[PDB]
């Protein structure tokens, strides 16, 4: 039974992971495609101002965020890699996201401006969902050592989130991918620690391996 | 009488009709013009005086592109909003983890606006 439980839990994150393989690929297509029109919204929207306010730029950057209704058929597509793991949450903030974009004023900055910070927190919000999925799936293990190290992993990984929400996933996408395919994990940093928060998360991410690892040989 | 009526790119005079009968002019006298927008003088206003020069009008570039460098997101963000004028040179940095398309370091300010458009990409 113990081992019954934990080769369903083993296949349970294999599932996940090839599941959300793509994840951390499909949330940059979109940070990539929508960079220029973000960045044009917070150009001209700072209360510092000096700078002019070309509305017409802001107004240009609101229709390529708009256009088909696109971006949120993207963030969609990543609620769906999720489901099983009920991302309810995300599919208000995609939901109440997209109103924001049906119901955005023309020549108002200040509005534009709040697209744009809903934008940037729908985007957290999806780097979250993975996390908090994979959470889940962690928390029906009941081996002490993988659950310890489990919520160190998952608290790590936040906090990484917390500084830079791409950078973060596809770091976790990584590792999980390592513990699923039998790969150890590479600690050497990749960006001469920029991000303060990579090395504690891929210290958490070394001692997860060996605790899943420990699981597996029990069924091996 | 050498100065014939000023043709400017991105601009013209105040009052064209009032002011073309008396054209061409003499060497010395000048004229309010304007630039539209998105366009600067020289003297970094919406408006400036064109001079008859022996050798033309003078300012002989009238209006001049400025261009407003855009906050980047993951970007060294010193440069965030800060003018500058058409032929106008800035090294752009990202983050690491971020790079600019094609590898490019430098946008200039051109007739067109920045030269690559920089932006920090995954
Ligand atoms: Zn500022
Ligand atoms: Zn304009
Ligand atoms: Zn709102
Ligand atoms: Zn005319
Ligand atoms: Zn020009």
């Amino acid at each position: 039974a113990m081992g019954r439980l934990n080769q369903r839990n083993i296949n349970e994150l294999k599932i996940f992971f090839e599941k959300a393989k793509y994840y951390s690929i499909k949330l940059d297509a979109i940070y990539n495609e929508y960079t220029e029109a973000y960045n044009d919204i917070m150009t001209y929207s700072e209360v510092n101002n000096v700078t002019d306010s070309d509305k017409s730029k802001v107004n240009q950057a609101i229709s390529i965020l708009k256009k088909d209704n696109k971006i949120v058929n993207k963030f969609k597509e990543l609620e769906k890699i999720i489901e099983e793991y009920k991302p309810i949450f995300l599919s208000k903030l995609i939901d109440d996201f997209a109103i924001e974009l049906d119901q955005a004023v023309d020549n108002d900055v200040s509005n534009a401006r709040h697209v744009a910070d809903s934008y940037k927190k729908l985007r957290k919000s999806v780097v979250l969902a993975y996390i908090e999925s994979f959470d889940v799936i962690s928390s029906k293990f009941v081996d002490s050592k993988f659950v310890e190290a489990s919520k160190k992993f998952v608290n790590k990984a936040k906090e990484f989130v917390e500084e830079n929400d791409l950078i973060a996933l596809e770091c976790i996408v990584k590792t999980i991918g390592d513990m699923v395919n039998d790969r150890e994990i590479n600690s050497r940093s990749r960006y001469d620690n920029f991000y303060k928060k990579e090395a504690d998360f891929l210290g958490a991410a070394v001692e997860l391996e060996g605790a899943y690892k420990a699981i597996k040989q029990t069924l091996l | 009488k050498p100065c014939d009526y000023p043709d400017i790119k991105h601009g013209g005079l105040y009052h064209e009709n009032m002011r073309r009968p008396y054209f061409p002019v003499a060497v010395g006298k000048y004229y309010s013009y304007y630039c539209d927008e998105h366009f600067e003088t020289p003297s970094g206003s919406y408006w400036d005086h064109i001079h008859c020069t022996q050798d033309g009008w003078s300012p002989a570039v009238p209006c001049l592109r400025k261009c407003y460098f855009p906050y980047l997101e993951n970007g060294y963000n010193q440069n965030h909003g800060r003018k500058f004028v058409q032929g106008k040179s800035i090294d752009v940095a990202c983050h690491p983890g971020y790079a600019l398309p094609k590898a490019q370091t430098t946008v200039t300010c051109m007739e067109n606006g920045w030269s690559p458009t920089p932006r920090c990409i995954r």
